[PDB]
RNA sequence: CUACCCUUGGUUGUGUGCUGUUCUAAUUGGUAACUGUUAUCCAGUUUCAAGACAGUGUUAGGUGGGCAGUUUGACUGGGGCGGUCGCCUCCUAAAAGGUAACGGAGGCGUACAAAGGUACCUUCAGUACGGUUGGAAAUCGUAUGUAGAGUGUAAUGGUGUAAGGGUGCUUGACUGUGAGACAUACAGGUCGAACAGGUGAGAAAUCAGGUCAUAGUGAUCCGGUGGUCCAGUAUGGAAUGG
RNA sequence: AGCGAAAUUCCUAGUCGGGUAAAUUCCGUCCCGCUUGAAUGGUGUAACCAUCUCUUGACUGUCUCGGCUAUAGACUCGGUGAAAUCCAGGUACGGGUGAAGACACCCGUUAGGCGCAACGGGACGGAAAGACCCCGUGAAGCUUUACUGUAGCUUAAUAUUG
RNA sequence: GGACUGUUUAACUAAAACACAACUCUAUGCCAAACCGUAAGGUGAUGUAUAUGGGGUGACACCUGCCCAGUGCUGGAAGGU
RNA sequence: UUGUGGUAGACGAGCGUUGUAUUGGAGUUGAAGUCAAAGCGUGAGCAUUGGUGGAUCCAAUACAAGUGAGAAUGCCGGCA
RNA sequence: UUCUCGCAGUCAGACAGUGGGGGAUAAGCUUCAUUGUCAAGAGGGGAAGAGCCCAGAUCAUUAAAUAAGGUCCCCAAAAUA
RNA sequence: AGGGGUGAAAUUCCAAUCGAAAUCCGUGAUAGCUGGUUCUCGUCGAAAUAGCUUUAAGGCUAGCGUGAGAUCACAAAUAAG
RNA sequence: UGUCAGAGCACAUUAAUGUGUGAUGGCGUGCGUUUUGAAGUAUGAGCCGGCGAGUUAUGAUAGCAAGCGUUAGUUAACCAGGAGAUGGGGAGCUGUAGCGAAAGCGAGUUUUAAAAGAGCGUUUGUUUGUUAUUAUAGACCCGAAACGGGUUGAGCUAGUC
RNA sequence: CCUGAGUAGCUCGGAAAACGUUAUUUUGAGUGAAUCUGCCCAGACCAUUGGGUAAGCCUAAAUACUAAUUAGUGACCGAUA
RNA sequence: AAUAAAUAGUCAAUUAAAGCAAUACGUGGUGAAGUGAAACAUCUCAGUAGCCACAGGAAAAGAAAACGAAUGUGAUUCCGUGUGUAGUGGCGAGCGAAAGCGGAACAGGCCAAACUUAUCAUUAGAUAGGGGUUGUAGGGCUUGCAAUGUGGACUUGAAAA
């Protein structure tokens, strides 16, 4: 059974599950979002439990 | 889309701090603002940067 | 008078290629003759015509359904043509919130260095009487009126000493963050006390992380631009990445 | 120009004349030819046509309108002996109900058991995983100024080469 | 309607379709052009513009008008890309 | 004491088959298979007797699977 | 019925009562909010009816009292005023 | 001789088959599409909706079922105020 | 087209409130499939018998059981062996310290001026057996029209010679 | 003095290599070196350090496969297999 | 033979193969599509099938212009692991090593060229010998010492098991 190779690129896993992930809507459009926005996306954040079955067999 | 924004840099250090939205059809004056700068730790005069 | 640098012309001289000739040995031949040979292929010799062109190999432009592989949307009171495809407000929506239809009305793909932030001052439009140019209607003072005014714009909600109009000073249309909630399948969106740095207004308290609120926008990949208390396929750099 | 309700004309069964007792077809004729038309040819044309279309003489069972006869079957006897179909069946009719049109259900009605020759109303009879329609991120064939490429054809540099 | 005689969808269409005689246009100067083949080779042709391939009409008679802006075709000689 | 209808569907406990292993054991005084019978079980299923038949087979505990048929316009054979 | 973990299934719904849209206060029509039932559910009433009313089947009994509905015969059950 | 041939042209004919023969092989092609899927008893028991979808006969996540485990009081229900 | 009652008739058993038939009353629109819903005027099966459809290899996670255990656990290939269990074989695998994009730091660490704040961490193992689900292989079974490659055919028919 | 010349490279088009063209390796077209103080290599590249000497040939063993000969095995089939 | 000589050609003699199959294995040339991507062209299926040439008992490969980061390994091949890693990919589907490490087996030899010999109308730039085979660089050229021996990738006989 191989690796997604287009997953172990984006979700990093930590001690005890909770698998890792950076935020989107950062590449592109800076003015059409605020700084707030801006600042609340550059830090990442956790996968919500729902697509945690579809990741964890995904690696 | 109406590409309206803008960037201003500190003028000491040259970064590109800082962005905001300015209409050129009316007033064609370069924005000349003093903001925070991080890398100065203090409020330097910021100029507009293409 | 001895030198270095520009505009324009002639010269012996090379160096390139550009068109143009002549010549032939490469080369070509479905010109002829000869031999292998009793052979319309073929090989060899000579002649004849061409002649460094053509044909041929690579490389590169152009025309090319002759030929090949393929796409050519969905909703849809059957399908087609028509219309629509995201976001915002009201009604439908049954007095929490939500709630469909090719149901009823309409808007956006922003605008403003002031229409932001703060201190201070001030508060309708309209109508009536009164007054040169001046008229239904400009402005002037007076009263009257309880919002029919204003609120950048669609509709709704809210707001008459306000969130509306004028002025002085500025740029918080900050940096780094974020306890706790809303609504949410995910992605995302929204609100925000409080804390540190360094500011603006103000006597001070206080206020300020854009506007009265609700739309005003689009993932990922790829590549580019600016900064860098990151790495640099042995080492020092660099390229290339982060 | 010619020709024109045409193999072309929608309104259009155009109008008018002839044929006809009577004539959406037919012949001729006028032209608002919705949109005829000159080598995707136009207009005429004798002969020819298993072509089309209309009128007509003779002609006849095509028909008013149906009859008769003879054979081969059919039918009966002897002999050999298939098929498609088929959930089990001892398989009525009316009104109603019902997945919306009933042998079975409901409420009435009718009917001794079983063949044989017939006929075809029904059993949405049988034969064909509906040809039409729609759907599938289905196929193939064909087209093109749909996309991307390409065999070919043509042009230039370079080698063959002075 | 088509000129005719003919051919055609074996096994639902024989026709007003296809052919045809004739007409015009175009290509082609001989190792012809077009064509099959990767090339050799071959047809065209043991032919030579009174010949051969292609497109279009379709006996015979009379006629074949207007437009070269667009597409296509041919030529152009300085320029632009 | 409270319960016990049920498709899709989750969970539990089980019957049967074929063979291997060790343990017991039946068989020409007639084994399996096959029909018949007026049995026993909550079910999958299991005995008893007799006719036929003429040599292998039954139970207990584990183990392993070509393991369980009414439908596929199913395939093959037979028969209406 | 909250939280975590394994395992699915489902995304063609229908009708009756109620409040409205489209529709023509038409449809066993269509689209919604709500209460039930059916689906996935038998018995009795309804003459016959998936969706109404009553009800919610462990199995046997040739036992008793009832719900909706109903008592001349079919069809079990009633009389008086 | 078949991404060919032949065609007085009809999509004709090419061994009772031709909008591109016949049989073999890749090959058990793929099919969100029909049909079928074989023993028993017990316990529990749904949905037919929302969002997105070149999606609408399909798919993913949430919602609803089940199994294992915790929370056992302040959690969830049912009545009055 | 049977069932619950029930007469008459004829027999007599895996000894049982028995067996076979069943005039007559009450009651009663099959089975799978797919469907909102089918007795179905929707479809499949003429009948009987046999054959016939969720397995296998190699890995992932989860549940259950077992061995072994706190500097733990565990072998693969290979070699010797009754085409054996097993013995050797520690090379590797997981766990034992995380965080960070990374150099690095370390029970702390990234972001940050910040040693605040927040994110993440400040121990609960492993190898097998068995079962459920899942991945790559046709992966429950049957079912195309088709796509490509190699060959065989002009003895019918079309054309030419 | 010798130590493998149209050679290694460089350029244009392509590919093998895990790599969709890139160090390394190969090549259809073109050009084209040096000679131990040398040549190549350590993912573009240069210097330093370090490694190896192409452009010539040959090579058993472990490895793959069994229609065949012999002996034998099977929790493989037992005439729809 | 055209052409005088010579070559082409023709005639004769001797030695090799041409073919088959083990539907299998090997190398080499050429080389699809179905399918997956939920469509599709880059891509995958796949260098798979097929066609073809060539052997062989096994073949191919092979003794470093190497690995690659070090006081390092020291031909090739094959198995496990590294690892589903570093990377590569319309960064989608997917693809997937080289080191290092544990192992089975283990062998490395020989020409060209310098120089020298003999002979070719020696115009040799050719024919047959000697000599020499490479990296902590070697060999040749001038000069000495020590050598008689292991060793096989190997010829003929004899004997034995
Ligand atoms: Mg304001
Ligand atoms: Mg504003
Ligand atoms: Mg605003
Ligand atoms: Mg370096
Ligand atoms: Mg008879
Ligand atoms: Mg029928
Ligand atoms: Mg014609
Ligand atoms: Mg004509
Ligand atoms: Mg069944
Ligand atoms: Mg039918
Ligand atoms: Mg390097
Ligand atoms: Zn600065």
């Amino acid at each position: 059974m191989k690796v997604k190779s287009a997953a172990k690129k984006r979700f990093k896993l930590t001690k005890s599950g909770q698998i890792k992930r950076k935020h989107a809507y950062t590449s592109h459009l800076a003015p059409h979002k605020t700084t707030k926005q801006k600042r609340h996306l550059r830090k990442q954040g956790t996968v919500s439990a729902s697509d945690f079955k579809r990741i964890g067999n995904l690696i | 889309a109406v590409k309206r924004s803008t960037r201003l840099g500190c003028n000491d250090c040259r970064e590109i701090n800082y962005l905001t939205f300015k209409n050129v059809k009316k007033n064609p004056e370069k924005l000349a603002l003093n903001k925070f700068c991080s890398r100065c730790r203090k409020v330097v005069v910021h100029k507009e940067v293409k």
